[PDB]
């Protein structure tokens, strides 16, 4: 029966993404408790009301297949089915659980995104958690040659957690992962121009207040792009060029949609290339912006069937005479002008001339100096800055094979070359191509935004692992949130809170500060007072305001510390010193302190 | 002093500023998490007017209670003079507060207020002081205890003015940073407190001339002549602590205007002097 239920199943369109349906013409519900009665019992109701006829018979077909005859094909489809939410059907965690291990008895560990799968379940203990066979189907699914393993294993081998602190293999590991995403790339992505993925590693809660309290929290909001933006003859050129950005470079809500832009380019070009003459004030600025955008865009060929390299190279070298006038900005365009005639043309002076103009600009991230690395590496007479400080530079900017080839660099020669600089150059490299080991983070987003929760928390507790300190904060989140004075906390399962304290705890460790301070809020409600002052005191050390007055407040009180009074004032003293706007509470509390003292009457 | 719809009115304005300030305290309390962002949230513009309206509120009723233990209740002329005198020495404190912005925004108005009821108190103990004097009653001497109440009003405000220029004194001296502008708050709360003390000192040195003078007239020139003399007296003081405090900071206002009034108070003191030599 399966082959009809394959043909059956080719009609479904597994998972519909909002973030790319609505690119051919806001935010999300999150929740704050868990239980799982109410779970099964909405489950049920699901069951009972919603689902179609013709869906009740392909479930009960797969039942049927998958049960009576060992497959081995329905178990896996069924089973990534109940786990992604796929085909409109609800989330199980534990029956997907069941087929997973049926299908890994039958295909006897041959199968890794399986075993990998099940090593995830197996530390997280959602279904207890036992790192042991954890970690044996890590090392199993890393022989198989999986690279997600591999990175977890070598990560979980540099940072120190669940086993003792290890530079030496997680750099052989790094170094493996890295060497196989080099020769995953092509000639023409990796040395011209490099394929434009967009990310999702934001962390969650950033478009809502924030973490521990608006205005109130240390490390900066992550969110790099949400619909930039910034009267009739004037504002026609601004709303035009902005339609084209925010559609070139797509949001969080609205993936990307090019041909739009490459067609609204090209009209708008055709119409204001007559008259450019009297935009002397500002527009001028604007057009050329749009012309070099329009340029790149043929340059590159997206939104398009293949390249137009001369028309790009007019389009740019008018955009660039345009202007020498004016005073407009060139980067782009110099930077596009020096990628094409170093390559596709055989004139080279041409190139490092443009490349010289463009290295002081703005708009470049890391494309310039690799290039001049890259020649002056082929021809040493050029006089053209020094390699190592070239790449150096690259690789202090962003520019992701930058990132590679220093590391590289710096491996072949001593300049240095500990293990941990090498393995943190490693790690960078591997973490920031995001393009094959988290694609994980578009489907968790997707799934987040359709009211499907609980599988975007599966998607963001398997990119824990890995290291996504992002993914790590956000699946904190949504297992436990901080929550609003004067209310009851969450009621959120045990091992629910035992799993987001190790979140947090990794999260703050891994660079990030608030979590620490939540983490000893989630102590101090779990009746701790014991290891909250020491995350207390290892953010207070990195100036925290609120870690520090809460620390205050700890000390004051009988619980911990016993009612060091003088202390106390020592930290609120301090916490007013620091920073300014908490003025206020410094001074009441330190008054709340004193009418303490004199209430000496007894 | 208070009209039966002014006092219904004032209940009014009471009620509405209690609720208001109840109201915005559980709102920025219930959407907030900790002390930190609560406090934060009360710093902002509405509920901050609504605090210091409260403040304000709240001050005035402590000063009227204080008042009314202190002095026990006002003559109808003591209410007079002080509803007559209040709006020039209000808008001369608001001109003072207008000098420095939103730095030095509620320190400049706390010593303000201070400096008000200070001055309050002062004219109203001036006045009670001429009725007295007025009330006299020579049935008795004037005890030792009796002038040792009217000496206990005038200690009281001595040792506090003494104690707040003092403390300003030894903030300014502690305090030798690049905010001078700070010192120059600090010397105008000098200026004010001190002209307080010198009308005390004057006041002071009236009432041992009349206790004197009540002293020889009851055990065995005109008495003009040295209270004239004393007024000459402690408005050279005036003069001269103005010019010695006022000339370093260079004021484009507050020294035009006092050394102003001052000339012509020497006009005045010139026109006594001449008095005198009528009556050398």
């Amino acid at each position: 029966p399966w082959p009809e239920a394959r043909h059956l199943l080719n009609t479904i369109a597994k998972s519909r993404d909002p973030m790319k349906e609505a690119a051919m013409e806001v935010g999300f519900y999150v929740p704050m408790d868990y239980s799982p009665r109410n779970e099964e019992k909405n489950y049920q109701s699901i069951w009972q009301n919603e689902i179609t006829d013709s869906q009740r018979h392909i479930y009960e077909l797969l039942v049927q297949s998958s049960e009576q005859f060992n497959n081995s094909e329905a178990t896996y489809t069924l089973s990534q089915i109940h786990l992604w939410s796929q085909y409109n059907f609800p989330h199980n965690m534990t029956l997907a659980h069941k087929y997973l291990e049926k299908f890994n008895d039958l295909t006897h560990f041959t199968n890794h995104s399986a075993i990998f799968d099940l090593a995830v379940m197996y530390a997280t203990g959602g279904c207890p958690q036992d790192s042991a066979k954890a970690l044996l189907y890590y090392q199993r699914a890393a022989q198989l040659g999986n690279l997600k393993a591999k990175q977890v294993l070598a990560y979980k081998y540099y940072s120190g957690f669940n086993v003792p602190r290890n530079f030496h293999k997680s750099l052989v590991l790094y170094r493996d992962i890295a060497e196989q995403l080099r020769k995953s790339y092509s000639r023409d992505e990796w040395d011209i121009v490099f394929p434009y993925w967009e990310s999702y590693n934001v962390r969650i809660s950033d478009f809502e207040s924030g973490l521990l309290g608006k205005g109130l929290n240390s490390v900066p909001s992550s969110t790099v792009r949400k619909r930039t933006t910034r009267d009739a003859s004037e504002r026609r050129i601004i709303r035009i060029y902005y339609a084209a950005l925010n559609d070139y470079k797509g949001t969080y809500s609205q993936s990307r949609n090019c041909e739009r832009a490459k067609n609204l380019l090209e009209l708008t070009y055709k119409e204001f290339q007559p008259h450019v003459d009297n935009l002397d004030p500002l527009q001028v600025f604007y057009y050329v912006r749009c012309l070099q955008l329009l340029g790149h865009m043929y340059f590159t060929g997206e939104g398009s069937s293949k390249p137009n390299i001369h028309m790009a190279e007019e389009i740019l070298t008018t955009s660039l005479e345009i202007s020498r006038r004016a005073q407009g900005p060139i980067g782009r365009a110099c930077i596009d002008l020096g990628l094409i005639n170093q390559y596709i043309t055989n004139n080279i002076s041409q190139a490092i001339s443009y490349y010289m103009k463009a290295m002081k600009t703005q708009a470049n991230n890391g494309i310039v100096e690799f290039q001049l690395s890259k020649l002056a590496t082929s021809f040493p007479e050029e006089k053209i800055g020094d390699p190592f400080n070239l790449m150096e530079t690259a690789y202090l900017n962003g520019f992701i094979p930058a990132i590679y080839e220093f590391a590289v660099m710096i491996e072949s020669g001593n300049s240095k070359s500990s293990v941990e600089n090498t393995a943190y150059l490693f790690k960078t490299f591997v973490d920031k191509n995001e393009a094959i080991m988290a694609p994980k983070l578009r489907t968790a987003f997707a799934a987040l935004i359709n009211d499907r929760s609980e599988v975007a928390l599966w998607a963001y507790s398997q990119l824990a692992e890995q290291g996504y300190e992002t993914a790590q904060v956000s699946a904190a989140y949504l297992m436990y949130q901080l929550p609003y004075e004067f209310e009851d906390p969450p009621r959120t399962t045990d091992q629910r809170k035992t799993l987001a304290i190790s979140y947090y705890t990794r999260a703050f460790k891994q660079g990030n500060i608030d979590a620490g301070v939540v983490a000893g809020d989630i102590y101090f409600q779990m009746q701790n007072y014991s290891k909250a002052m020491a995350l207390y005191q290892g953010a207070a050390l990195k100036y925290s305001i609120q870690a520090i007055w809460n620390l205050g407040y700890m000390h004051e009180h009988g619980l911990g510390v016993n009612r060091d009074f003088h202390l106390a004032k020592r930290y609120y003293d301090q916490v007013s010193e620091h920073d300014h706007r908490f003025y206020l509470a410094s001074k009441l509390s330190v008054l709340k302190l004193h009418l303490k003292s004199w209430l000496w009457i007894t | 002093m208070v009209p039966e719809n002014r006092r219904k009115q004032l209940a009014i304005f009471v009620v509405v500023t209690y609720l208001l300030t109840f109201y915005c305290v559980y709102s920025a309390t219930k959407t907030s998490v900790s002390f930190l962002q609560v406090t934060l949230k009360l710093n902002e513009g509405f509920n901050l007017m609504v605090l210091s309206i409260f403040i304000l509120l709240n001050s005035t009723l402590l000063w009227q209670l204080l008042t009314k233990l202190l002095f026990g209740e006002l003559r109808l002329i003591e209410h007079e003079h002080i509803f007559e005198r209040l709006p020039f020495t209000i808008i001369n404190t608001l001109f003072m507060s207008s000098l420095f912005h939103e730095r030095y925004f509620f320190t400049v108005a706390f010593f303000g207020l201070l400096l008000l009821y200070l001055k309050v108190f002062h004219w109203i103990l001036k006045d009670r002081l001429e009725a007295l004097l007025q009330s006299i009653n020579d049935s008795t001497t004037m005890k030792t205890l009796i002038f040792s109440r009217f000496s206990f009003n005038l200690v009281l405000l001595a040792v506090v003015d003494y104690q707040i220029i003092t403390r300003c004194i030894s903030s300014i001296y502690t305090n030798q940073k690049s905010d001078i502008e700070s010192t120059s708050l600090y010397l105008i709360q000098v200026m004010e407190f001190t002209m307080l003390l010198i009308d005390l000192l004057n006041l002071f040195l009236q009432t041992c001339l009349n206790f004197w003078e009540f002293y020889r007239s009851q055990q065995s020139e005109g008495k003009f002549m040295y209270e004239k003399a004393i007024d000459v007296f402690t408005r050279f003081l005036k003069t001269a602590l103005h010019l010695s405090m006022l000339i370093p900071f260079r004021m484009p206002m507050m020294l035009l205007k006092d050394v102003v009034w001052d000339i012509l108070a020497l006009y005045q003191s010139g026109t006594s002097l001449w008095k005198i030599w009528r009556n050398n």
